């Protein structure tokens, strides 16, 4: 399918950005759309064959281009707060059915001194909840992030599982009244109760946090929240 | 009150 | 192919000379609107049209993009065949039967254009007469040649001879018609 | 725009899900489109059409004959199927599109055997604790949080192995929390097994 | 020197038959004035006419979404529009101006041509015919072609090539769609 890079993307006001997409091989068109939570899925300027084709109503600072093969890439310059939105590219062979990509979520930022990244918590399950239901349901919680650019994973003995797993779809704000508050996520993870109990078996909660590259200045004395994986285990117990 | 349209070209794949 | 209605919903033009393209409909051999691509405007050809007929010119410049795209890829493909140069026929007559005193059309019909680059004037006792002039977009043909009709809004009277100067590529010199009451 | 959906809708987990879409103004050369957002992602396209109906691998589309309403059927409706379902139309002439509210699908899972309870789960680096309610019937609501309270929203679980589906809502707090203090905020039944 | 020139043209032409019957769409691709490739609704895949073609026609019907589109515009095209020329063109009528005429002035017993001229009139169909004292004449008329005016209408001449005879009544008879009843025109030699 359709490849946006990169996926998230964090920026001060006045910074300028360049976004990628690589189109599904052998589609022509290219189209940019910005999708905000107020104003929905706003249309930005459509490509084919190097050139802009149709155009949108942003302004001047939205740009685009096709390179020649197909492959597309948009800029926008002097960032303002309020272009913080999901860009989304959407390819077509020419004109018929626009598939789309995963967009790059841009963030734009006043400073970065409120960006931090998330503590891991793994918290074990209940004895009670093992002797009544033979099942056993471990939860992490990932608090304390800015922002919510996060992607939680289960590793059950060095491996991924999906299966028992359901993550929050949305982080909750731990100061709901605060505009600069940072966020909270929960996840849970249910076994067989005497698969816990297994002391070889061994779980990780996992927690990839896209934050600040090494391109971003820090004047701050704390540690630079950088992108960076932060994780909590936790092993059977008989 | 109803936009028409006309024929719709294929573009040729010399890419 | 025999029908009792034939319709070009899209005749579609675009050439390297200049550039320049051109997008239109037609019904029975007859424009129906033409899309000013600068301007991006539909001109329908009949106040009929205008009130309950709509098209979108953003259509046609999604379209011309396609035609300038496949010219490209042609060219290659046909080792840059150029166009023929065709030579073209001009008609001249009247809209109505000339009354001297009662207000006519000079009506003037170039034929087999090819390619489709062409001008069009009207000459009034050899000057070059500009005011109340008009004419038509290219209108194709079955054997893809262009013709265009061009229009002078005139008085007939004995002061006056027009002649129709049609300058093309396969015209050696200005093609002059006359007409005369 | 030239599309009317209703905000939300429920249905059914392995059951098929009929989402309604209403386009009276639509024209004879406007197709009918479809597509879907699941939550911190991009649309997916799903199925299209003109006239009649139009099946593929992911959905159904059925077109009246007017054409002035149209329905996306999900044959079975997978847990993963929860998501914002976008009814559009389109020229097809390589024009913008153009989203318009979408209808909120959620499916809810069959708990064949309800057992609620609230357990509480110690932290694996410790005093912090955690309380889950899992367990409980699709009907039941989690409801919301307290301030220094903090409860998240029901969760879907499918543990594959077993064929076992059931719900779950996470409440923690850093305090005087206490287990059966944390979810007096929801209509939890009278079932609910608190264990010592 | 003659500047060069590379044209391209497309021509999406549909094909009416018997009010919506029959419609065929057939789509043309050309390169100057060589029709290389072509859909034909009737054929229902894209099709090569010269050694220009197969290369545009092989790759646009395997890409299955514009091999579906194309066939579609048979109906979002052709038959979508014919809707609106029923309610707008193919109702347009515009009645004739029918007009005799001598080509030189009129003398008794001398050679003389009438130009019965029917002008600003739609749509095509037109029928002209000369008479003299209710008799139809089939020997000296000669009719132009249709000629079009560009305008969204018509025009015809139909010339008559006579002799006045004292008492001689030329008729121009017209029959036109817009028309309820055949019209005519008189002209009698001057006394
Ligand atoms: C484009 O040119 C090729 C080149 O063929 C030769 O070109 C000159 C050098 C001259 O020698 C000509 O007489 C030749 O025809 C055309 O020929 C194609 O390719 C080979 C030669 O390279 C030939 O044997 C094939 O039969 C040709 N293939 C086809 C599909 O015709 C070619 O035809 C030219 N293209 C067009 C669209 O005319
Ligand atoms: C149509 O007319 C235009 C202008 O009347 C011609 O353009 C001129 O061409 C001459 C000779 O090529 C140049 O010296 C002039 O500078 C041109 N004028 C402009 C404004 O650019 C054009 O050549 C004519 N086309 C044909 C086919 O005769
Ligand atoms: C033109 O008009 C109609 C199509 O709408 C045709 O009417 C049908 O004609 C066929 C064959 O002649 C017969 O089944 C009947 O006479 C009609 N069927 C109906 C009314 O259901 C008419 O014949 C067409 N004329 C043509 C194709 O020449």
């Amino acid at each position: 399918g359709v490849t946006q890079t990169p996926r998230y993307l964090i920026k001060t006001r006045g910074q300028q950005v360049t976004l990628s997409c690589s189109p599904i091989s052998g589609h022509r068109s290219v189209s940019w759309y910005q999708q905000t939570p107020g104003q929905g899925l706003q249309f930005l300027f459509e490509y084919f064959s190097e050139t802009q084709r149709n155009k949108g109503n942003f302004p001047g600072r939205f740009s685009g281009r096709q390179f020649s093969n197909s492959r597309s890439e948009m800029n926008v310059s002097t960032l303002e707060l309020g272009d913080s939105a999901l860009y989304l590219c959407a390819s077509s062979l020419e004109r018929e059915t626009q598939y789309f990509g995963p967009g790059t979520r841009l963030l734009v930022l006043e400073d970065l001194k409120n960006v931090f990244p998330p503590e891991v918590a793994v918290f074990e399950p209940s004895e009670a909840e093992i002797s009544h239901t033979q099942k056993a349901t471990l939860v992490c919680l990932a608090t304390g992030f800015f922002p919510d650019h996060v992607e939680l994973s289960w590793w059950v003995n060095g491996k991924e599982v999906h299966s028992g797993v359901c993550t929050d779809p949305q982080p909750l704000k731990e100061q709901p009244a605060l505009n600069d508050s940072r966020y909270a996520l929960s996840s849970r993870l249910r076994v067989s109760a005497t698969f816990w109990q297994n002391p070889r078996n061994h779980f990780r909660c996992q927690v990839q946090f896209y934050g600040l590259s090494e391109n971003d200045e820090w004047t701050q004395d704390r540690a630079k929240p950088v992108t960076q994986i932060v994780s909590a285990e936790a092993w059977g117990r008989a | 009150g109803q936009v028409e349209l006309g024929g719709g070209p294929g573009a040729e794949s010399c890419q | 192919i025999v029908a009792d209605h034939v319709a070009s919903y899209g005749v579609n033009l675009y050439q390297s000379y200049g550039p320049s393209g051109q997008y239109s409909h037609e019904f029975d051999g007859d424009e129906e609107f033409y899309v000013d691509l600068e301007r991006k405007e539909t001109v329908w050809q009949l106040p009929l049209f205008r009130r309950f007929r709509r098209f979108d010119p953003q259509f046609a410049l999604t379209n011309i993009a396609v035609l300038k795209h496949n010219l490209n890829c042609v060219i290659k493909r046909s080792n840059s065949t150029a166009a023929t140069n065709e030579v073209p026929e001009v008609t001249v007559f009247s809209k109505s039967p000339v009354t001297l005193g009662q207000p006519n059309t000079l009506i003037c019909l170039v034929d087999n254009i090819f390619p489709p680059v062409v001008n069009i004037t009207w000459l009034s006792n050899g000057h070059s007469v500009t005011e109340g002039v008009s004419e038509t977009s290219f209108l194709s043909k079955s054997d893809h040649s262009f013709f265009k009709i061009s229009y002078l809004t005139f008085l007939p009277s004995a002061d006056e001879i027009y002649d129709c100067k049609v300058e093309h590529w396969g015209l050696d010199e200005p093609l002059l018609k006359h007409w005369e009451p | 725009m030239k599309t009317t959906q209703p905000p939300s809708m429920d249905c059914a987990e392995g059951r098929a899900a009929n989402l309604p879409c209403n386009h009276s103004t639509i024209s004879g050369n406007e197709y009918v489109y479809w597509y879907r957002q699941i939550h911190s992602q991009g649309p997916q396209y799903i199925i299209h059409g003109l006239k009649n109906n139009e099946t593929n691998e992911m959905a159904s589309l059925i077109i009246t004959e007017d054409r002035k309403s149209s329905t996306l059927i999900l044959p079975h409706a997978t847990l993963r199927d929860t998501a914002v379902y976008y009814c559009i139309v389109s020229h097809n002439a390589g024009n913008m599109l153009t989203f318009g509210g979408g209808t909120r699908l959620m499916v809810k899972p069959h708990i064949q055997n309800p057992d609620p309870a609230v357990y509480q789960l110690r932290d694996s680096k410790s005093d912090k604790s955690v309380c889950l309610f899992t367990d409980f019937d699709s009907q039941t609501n989690v409801s919301q949080s307290d301030s220094d309270v903090y409860i998240t929203d029901k969760c879907v679980l499918d543990m594959r192995s077993m064929d076992f589906k059931s719900n779950s809502a996470v409440a923690w707090s850093n305090k005087d929390f206490a287990c059966a203090n944390a979810f007096n905020n929801s209509i939890i039944p009278e079932d609910t097994f608190f264990p010592s | 020197d003659s500047p060069e020139d590379f044209v391209y043209q497309f021509k999406g032409m549909c094909y009416f038959t018997n009010g919506t019957e029959r419609v065929r769409l057939v789509t043309r691709y050309i390169y100057n004035r060589e029709e290389y490739a072509r859909f034909d609704s009737d054929v229902g895949v894209y099709r090569a006419v010269t050694p220009l073609g197969p290369p545009a026609a092989e790759y646009w019907n395997s890409q299955k979404e514009v091999l579906e589109r194309t066939r579609a515009e048979l109906d979002t095209v052709c038959r979508h529009n014919y809707q609106l020329e029923l309610r707008t063109t193919l109702q347009r009528r515009v009645e004739p101006t029918v007009t005799i005429s001598p080509s030189r002035t009129e003398a008794l017993n001398h050679h003389n041509l009438l130009v019965c001229s029917v002008t600003d009139f739609y749509p095509a169909q037109i029928k002209v015919r000369w008479f003299r004292n209710d008799q139809e004449e089939t020997t000296g008329v000669v009719s132009t072609p249709l000629i079009r005016n560009g305008d969204w209408t018509f025009q015809i001449l139909v010339m008559l090539e006579m002799t006045p005879q004292r008492g001689d009544v030329y008729t121009c008879h017209v029959e036109h769609p817009s028309l309820q009843n055949p019209i005519i025109v008189e002209w009698r030699a001057q006394s």
